[PDB]
RNA sequence: ACUGGCAGACUAGAGUACUGUAGAGGGGGGUAGAAUUUCAGGUGUAGCGGUGAAAUGCGUAGAGAUCUGAAGGAAUACCGGUGGCGAAGGCGGCCCCCUGGACAGAUACUGACACUCAGAUGCGAAAGCGUGGGGAGCAAACAGGAUUAGAUACCCUGGUAGUCCACGCCGUAAACGAUGUCUACUUGGAGGUUGUGGCCUUGAGCCGUGGCUUUCGGAGCUAACGCGUUAAGUAGACCGCCU
């Protein structure tokens, strides 16, 4: 929700007011049924990648 | 010490859409976050908070 | 459950020596202390000590020589699940006689050498090498 | 006995009857060995969403001690009273005799 | 389930000494009381399979304690059985 | 001496009492909000829907869109988490009722009451089966439309059993950590979570002490990959199993 208080701002403010309610995110989640197993598999690989990043990104000479 | 009646506090932990805010954002302790979420959800049932911005 | 205190003693010693621990403590018992006495006599430990009256603890001081642990092998033989008794003529030699086998004879707990000299057999506790 | 916190929200039109309700409801409790610790008529308030197309309702908070038989009685009463729109009964650990955020305001 | 007053009634009744909580007699009597109380629950809640696993641990433990005591003092064992109504 | 027996003794194992704590543990009942579908009415007017494109389909008998209401069923966005709980399977809105386990602190108690378990018994995802209900959405089968050489498929439009409830049955899954249970011992680093004590809470904190859990690694182990105090290390008890 954005009360137009110029329009160009208001539509950008709108576009960021709906990012933040994860609206488009949510529609794309609920377009097709994610089977619960697949949901978890994604979530593990997410966590696993996130860690395996940070770990080696603390191990982060080059030249 | 979270009450389903303390709307004012609870409102610091809901978004404009009405959504419960992550504990990552707010910085709440897991234990507190759990108790918020419970209170917020009791508030919502007493129409002291809204479930959704739409309604 | 812990159903073999002796094996636990040996494990504690073996793991202590492996971790280069100076000494190892364990709940004491007669047979543990008897074993510790023989191991001292044979030069495999430095010393032992039994502290406590209520719940007595045993402290084997471990022995190193050239910064290797003196005990190479500490194999339990007569387990609870399979006891091992040998007659005097059938006593195990360990590391070609250079290790001991702790026999329990009816005249106490001794090395296989001393048991053979005594013409006693008994229960084989362990091999120390 | 167990301590409860009961909030029941009365239909705005029937706001007059509320004080009557408080009396009769606590009547049942007080009667059956039941303490009433706190009683805080919050008055009419704007519902955060429409309930039965209504936009306001008369909130009443009541902390009691009672055996469950007494509260089984109440929940059924609240059910059949067509003025009581919602009611949340919550078991609490300990009696509360303070004043609530709501009334402090 | 057994609260504190009901426990204490039992713990006082079957105590083999002063502030005995731990005799077979006390333990078995409490378990018997728990088991008997819980029989109402599972009449009303046959599907409660998870709670029943906890009921059956009490049943098991009772036996073990009863087998202990019979092994110790058969006369004590015979008393306890009779006082509780167990056909062990 | 050691194992056993017998008669005692002991409190470290195991258990009990007390008080707390966290928790999608289980069972029962109720209820809330969002959304979908159908339906009724209002507005409105030629599309809608679908796809790679399209067609089937729907729509002038008024669809789709939009507003309002109704009725149903199912599932509970956010919170939400390499968070939590449970023997495992598994468990997610909120409220109540019934109920299991774990954990911590403190004191007292019992006195080896233990561990493992052939056979046995019980629990056991989803599908399936029986009976009776229920049936929004989804969808084996099936129908039609496409694609293709063909298309008994993938894609699209539909769609039944099933999915949901009650009470049974079935007994199986990559039921997985592809890792039996129990016990003890053996360098560390960084986290999460749930207790507890102390300090000056001198200021959200810091330091101890428990439970559970995640990750990285040392020795060691391993064919290697890797495992690494939650072992796949060092040992013990017992079971299952391989050839």
């Amino acid at each position: 929700v954005v009360k137009v208080r110029p329009f160009d701002v208001a539509l950008r403010r709108f576009k960021r007011s709906c990012e933040k309610a994860g609206i488009l995110s949510e529609v794309r989640r609920r377009e097709h049924y994610e089977k619960p197993t697949t949901v978890r598999k994604r979530a593990k690989a997410a966590a696993q990648k996130r860690h395996a990043k940070k770990l080696a990104r603390e191990n982060a000479r080059l030249y | 010490e979270i009450d389903y009646k303390d709307v004012a506090t609870l409102k610091n932990y809901i978004t404009e859409a009405g959504k419960i805010v992550p504990s990552r954002i707010t910085g709440t302790s897991a234990k507190y976050q759990r108790q918020l979420a419970r209170a917020i959800k009791r508030s919502r049932y007493l129409a002291l908070l809204p479930y959704t911005d739409k309604h | 459950s812990m159903q073999d205190p002796i094996s636990d003693m040996l494990t504690r010693v073996r793991n202590g020596q492996a971790a280069n621990k100076v000494a190892v403590k364990m709940p004491s018992s007669k047979l543990k202390v008897a074993i510790a006495a023989l191991l001292k006599a044979e030069g495999y430990i430095v010393d032992f000590a039994v502290e406590g009256e209520a719940k007595p603890e045993l402290e084997v001081t471990l022995k190193y020589f050239q910064a290797k642990p003196v005990i190479e092998q500490l194999k339990r033989v007569s387990r609870p699940g399979l006891r091992v008794y040998k007659k005097k003529d059938q006593l195990p030699s360990v590391m070609g006689g250079l290790g001991i086998a702790i026999v329990s004879t009816s005249k106490g707990l001794m090395s296989d050498r001393a048991a053979r000299k005594a013409g006693l057999g008994g229960e084989i506790i362990c091999y120390v090498a | 006995m167990r301590h409860y916190e009961i909030v029941f929200m009365v239909h705005p039109d029937q706001s007059e009857q509320v004080a009557g309700m408080i009396e009769r409801y606590t009547g049942s409790i007080t009667e059956a060995g039941g303490k009433i610790h706190r009683l805080e008529d919050w008055g009419r308030r704007q519902l955060a969403y429409p309930i039965n197309k209504l936009h306001k309702a008369h909130y009443v908070l009541m902390n009691v001690e009672a055996d469950q038989a007494v509260i089984d009685e109440l929940e059924t009463a609240f059910r059949f009273n067509d003025a009581v729109l919602r009611n949340m009964v919550m078991r609490t650990k300990a009696a509360i005799t303070e004043q609530s955020i709501m009334l402090k305001q | 389930s057994l609260n504190a007053e009901t426990k204490a009634a039992i713990v006082a009744e079957y105590a083999q000494s002063e502030g005995d909580t731990g005799s077979p007699e006390v333990q078995v009597a409490l378990l018997t009381a728990s088991i008997n109380h819980l029989q109402g629950h599972f009449k009303a809640h046959k599907g409660d399979h998870h709670s029943r696993r906890g009921l059956l641990r009490m049943v098991s433990r009772r036996r073990k304690l009863l087998d202990y005591l019979k092994g110790k003092n058969l006369a004590r064992y015979q008393d306890l059985i009779k006082r509780l109504g167990l056909r062990r």
